[PDB]
This record gives structure tokens, sequence and C-alpha cells, in this order.
């Protein structure tokens, strides 16, 4: 009974919205993943110069 | 463990229907051993019973 179905409520809510939410602040992360490899082969212009 | 819960009481409910089963034919054999001194219900539903 409620017992897995509290399972599902609390593993299957919370699973779901945290994983919107901590993956969506995991997208935030991959823009600042490319900002600083756009930042870095952009300052390795002078590598190849 | 939902899981856990559904197959223990799966594998639970499956083991108690071949305990009933193995629980009758026992049960059946008891009935044939217990008949002493009657000797014509004996081949009937002992014979029944092997069968």
């Amino acid at each position: 009974f409620s017992e897995q179905v509290a399972t599902q409520e609390v593993i299957h809510s919370e699973n779901v919205i945290k994983l919107s939410k901590d993956l969506h602040t995991t997208l935030l992360t991959f823009d600042k993943l490319d900002d600083r490899l756009t930042n870095v082969t952009q300052v390795v212009s002078p590598l190849g110069d | 463990v939902n899981n856990k819960k559904i197959s223990l009481k799966i594998s639970e409910a499956t083991i108690l229907i071949t305990k009933v089963v193995r629980i009758l034919e026992l049960s059946s054999k008891c009935q044939e051993l217990i008949t002493e001194r009657k000797f014509f219900k004996v081949l009937q539903n002992l014979d029944s019973l092997e069968k």
C-alpha cells in the first residue's frame, strides 16, 4: 500500500522534480563549460599564432 | 522494496499454492493409511491416490 506508493510519491515526484532542477542547473553548468572553452581556445589563438 | 514486497507476496503466494498442493496429496495418503480394519476403500481410495 501507500508505503510503496509513498516510494512512488517521494521517489517518483522528487526524482522527476529534482531531476529537472538539477539537470537544468547542469545545463547552466554546461553553459559555463562552453563559456570557458570558448574563452580558452580564443585565448589559444596565440598558441598557433 | 516495493518489488521486494510484491516479490515477497508473489513467491510467498506461489509457495503457499504448492504447499497447499503437497498438503492435499499427503493429506490423501493420510486418509489412506488411517483406514485400518476396513480393507474395502483401501484399494479404491488408495489406488485413486496413487493415480
